[PDB]
């Protein structure tokens, strides 16, 4: 703490830190006191944050320690103002995972279909007989690279630089961002394109009748 | 008026014989000084 | 003149008897509906769009089971949306179908089995 | 006698749960008569019935296939048992099931009969018009033959509701698929959702149930199939009476609406060894439950004048009975602690409290994650 | 306005509850009996009855 305090992450407030005892209830004004019932409020629960799920993905690779298993607001706070370091630095280590494997074994987490050994050393020894350099193999390899596949991976591509962690975010943890499926479902909002109204459905207001036939019907008025 | 807010979390601490009991404006009970009052917040 | 909304006619039960015991051109189908009941609200549609599509090819008609709970009991009825297609040969038995079956299902059953 | 599959892998995480009976697309087996009708042919006006519904029909229970598709959809297993028809509308229910993720491997396929049609002769007798049942339909006519082994070794719960008991075919295949569930372990989950003719007298319905009853060793039923199991009348003479001169506490001359907590004295009757957990539904306002050592009662809510146009109350006591054997196969503690029991409860309740906010039973059963934001928004911390 | 009465500082006091306890350590009537007394008829009791 006192050392290391700089740099690397530790805990604010320096650990021993001393607590205190206030005035319990009956020794305090009636506007100053708990109730005794815990009470109802929208506000209750922790809004969801992409700076939680981002910091609770950061801890869980180790790239980051936090104070509890949740992040608290002061700690996202402070990843909204930091996190374009730490994109950064995982960005250099996406590129330096780069150097380090080769095209091959870097790319081919993008194609599934591509069953082969990927390693620098294999694609070595396969120029060694098939003739076909590095090059020729990852052409071959992008080659049994799916569009959805290729879509995906175009995260990497060098303009956009999408964050190697929001490539790799799970479902059940992108869910976090909004906080889980919406409570009312949203099958109740979705329509078919395409769809034609039923106006006899049951939400819309019987035919109005054609003004004529509705004073002809009720005798109002006469044909002869 | 201008409210005067705990910038941290702990436990106030003021001797409360050297103000005056009153009601607030919202019938909140309340203490009205009339001094330069210290206020301790052991954070 | 302005034409009636609803072509699906309540019955009571005991108009339904003399329905039934009358000779018949075309197949009756009951639907045994009430009106607190959620899937009814679409059986109500659905039926109305059969008994326009048939039109005098099918007599299609509906008892309240607020109404006539206890017919409804007698007619084995164990839930709703429930039908009957009753054939116009008094010999054939009648055809119960339980639940949301398909319009075209109510098609089938009655260019097949009615 | 015993039958062994030959694989010793645990299975799998979400403990499996069967669910025996009939599979219709939607189909509300609890009718009753009810004091309100709307008009007789403008569908128009049935919402004002969905949301000051008859009390019999606040969370309507349904076929066993929407607790299956609830369930999973809740992130459990199921498997439907079952049988249907060879045409297109069995096929259209299985591929229902299996869209839902619903695992169809005890569903049978008859093929010389029509899935929901039933044959019936009308008859006239005492000059009233009756029928009688000539062919049962496919889903009444399971054989006990016809029973998946494999599925009921799996399955840690084994539900079923009193419909089956209305085909005499299909309760023995059920007393039959019970007997082998019982021996594989299984819990034997009842839910009553009780069918029209089995509202005609307390005391046939009770003997018609009572092996079933006594069989199960977790049971469902709604206040007003166990008021109906009881003295209905007594429970009527209860509630509708008001004190003559003064109220005998502050709360009783509130007028809300009677929430009574039936006593373990009054359950006693219904009460057997073999009964782990009753829970009575007071729509999803209340859940009352009971266990051979704790009772006591979830306070839940409803809201449907949220969602006027789009509210159907449909399938939410399915909704309700698949959130409790979700926990239940879960957090098994619910039959022994009473905390437990209850903040698991309360997630049947937001199940069932989101089931009633969309047209449809299947169309609206909810997920995980939508029905533990619910509790969470609906119940304070501290009870969650 | 800064509370001037005694009786109003004084209930400006009880407020708190513990004030309140100190009062009745201070006064010696117990708790229970304190809870008893607030019910106390508040003054001008009748003339007793004379009845022969």
């Amino acid at each position: 703490d006192k050392k290391l305090g700089r740099p690397h992450p530790f805990i604010d407030p320096t650990k021993k830190k001393q607590i205190e005892t206030t005035l319990t209830s009956d020794e305090s004004w009636w506007n100053w006191r708990k109730p005794e019932k815990e009470q109802w409020s929208r506000w209750q629960r922790r809004r969801p944050d992409v700076e939680t799920v981002f910091l609770k993905a950061m801890a869980e690779t180790g790239q980051v320690k936090l104070y509890g298993k949740e992040p608290t607001l002061t700690e996202t706070s402070l990843y909204r103002a930091r996190r374009h370091l730490f994109k950064e630095e995982r960005l250099q280590a996406e590129r330096e995972r780069l150097a380090k494997e080769g095209p091959m074994a870097f790319y081919s987490e993008w194609v599934k279909a591509w069953k082969r050994d990927t390693s620098r050393e294999a694609v070595q020894k396969h120029f060694e007989e098939t003739g076909e350099d590095e090059n020729t193999q990852l052409i071959e390899m992008f080659s049994h690279q799916t569009d959805r596949e290729y879509r995906i991976m175009m995260g990497t591509d060098v303009r956009i630089k999408r964050d190697p962690l929001a490539m790799r975010m799970k479902e059940d943890q992108i869910k976090q961002i909004w906080g889980g499926d919406p409570v009312y479902p949203t099958i109740n909002y979705i329509q078919a394109p395409d769809a034609v109204m039923d106006f006899r459905g049951p939400d819309f207001h019987e035919p109005t009748p054609n003004m004529l036939s509705y004073l002809k019907e009720n005798c109002k008025v006469i044909s002869r | 008026a201008e409210h005067v807010r705990a910038p941290y979390n702990g436990k106030i601490k003021f001797n409360e014989d050297l103000v005056h009991p009153t009601r607030t404006r919202h019938g909140h009970p309340a203490f009205l000084c009339y001094i330069d009052l210290s206020v301790i917040i052991e954070s | 003149f302005v034409r009636e909304d609803y072509l699906v006619r309540k019955l009571t039960a005991e108009e339904l008897q003399e329905l039934v015991k009358g000779e018949r051109k075309v197949p009756l189908i009951v639907d045994f509906y009430a009106t607190w009941c959620g899937p009814c609200i679409l059986m109500a549609q659905e039926l109305e769009m059969l008994a326009v599509e048939y039109e005098s090819n099918a007599m299609i008609v509906k008892v309240d089971t607020d109404d006539e709970y206890e017919f409804a009991r007698d007619m084995q009825v164990r839930g709703l949306p429930t039908l009957f297609f009753i054939s116009p040969d008094p010999s054939k038995d009648a055809i119960r179908t339980e639940g949301l079956i398909p319009l075209q299902m109510m098609r089938d059953i009655i260019d097949n089995d009615m | 006698v015993d039958y062994d599959d030959g694989i010793d892998f645990p299975y799998d995480d979400p403990p499996l749960v069967c669910c025996f009976g009939a599979v219709q697309k939607e189909f509300v087996p609890v009718v009753r008569v009810h004091d309100n009708p709307m008009h007789p042919d403008i569908y128009s006006q049935w919402k004002m019935l969905q949301w000051d519904p008859p009390e019999f029909g606040r969370a309507p229970g349904g076929p066993p296939s929407n607790v299956a598709i609830s369930h999973v959809r809740l992130g459990g297993r199921a498997a439907f048992m079952g049988k249907v028809g060879g045409d297109d509308y069995g096929e259209e229910l299985v591929l229902m099931m299996n869209k839902e993720r619903v695992q169809t491997r005890g569903v049978k396929f008859d093929e010389g009969a029509s899935t929901a049609c039933t044959r019936v002769k009308i008859k006239f007798e005492d000059g009233k018009m009756k029928a009688e049942t000539v062919k049962e339909p496919p889903e009444d006519s399971l054989l006990a033959s016809e029973l998946n082994l494999a599925v009921l070794k799996e399955a840690r719960i084994f539900h079923f509701n009193s419909e089956v008991l209305t085909s005499p075919t299909m309760e023995s295949t059920l007393f039959k698929a019970i007997q082998w569930s019982k021996k594989f372990g299984g819990l034997i989950f009842f839910d009553l959702n009780l069918p029209l003719p089995l509202w005609r007298s307390r005391n046939e319905t009770r003997k018609l149930i009572k092996k079933s009853w006594d069989e199960a060793n977790i049971i469902e039923v709604s206040q007003q199939e166990l008021e109906f199991l009881l003295d209905e009348e007594y429970y009527e003479r209860r509630r509708n009476y008001t004190p003559q001169y003064f109220a005998e506490d502050f709360e009783q001359t509130k007028n809300r609406r009677d929430y009574y907590h039936y006593t373990p004295e009054e359950i006693k009757p219904l009460w057997h060894d073999d009964l782990k957990l009753l829970v009575v539904t007071d729509g999803t306002l209340r859940l009352h439950y009971y266990t051979p050592k704790f009772d006591g009662v979830v306070v839940g809510t409803e809201d449907v004048l949220i969602t006027p146009f789009t509210c159907d109350r449909t399938g939410s006591g399915d909704a309700v009975v698949a959130g409790i054997m979700r926990k239940l196969t879960t957090c098994p503690e619910m039959f022994e602690d009473q905390d437990v029991l209850e903040r698991q409860l309360r997630f049947a309740v937001a199940a069932g409290i989101i089931s009633q906010w969309t047209i449809g039973a299947v169309r609206g059963f909810p997920t995980e994650s939508a029905t533990q934001n619910l509790k969470e928004q609906v119940y304070v911390p501290s009870m969650w | 306005v800064p509370l001037q009465s005694p009786e109003a500082i004084e209930a400006f006091k009880m407020l708190r509850p513990s004030y309140r306890k100190k009062k009745i350590k201070e006064m010696g009537i117990t708790e229970d009996e304190w809870y008893a007394k607030q019910f106390e008829i508040r003054g001008d009791k009748p003339p007793p009855l004379d009845t022969s």
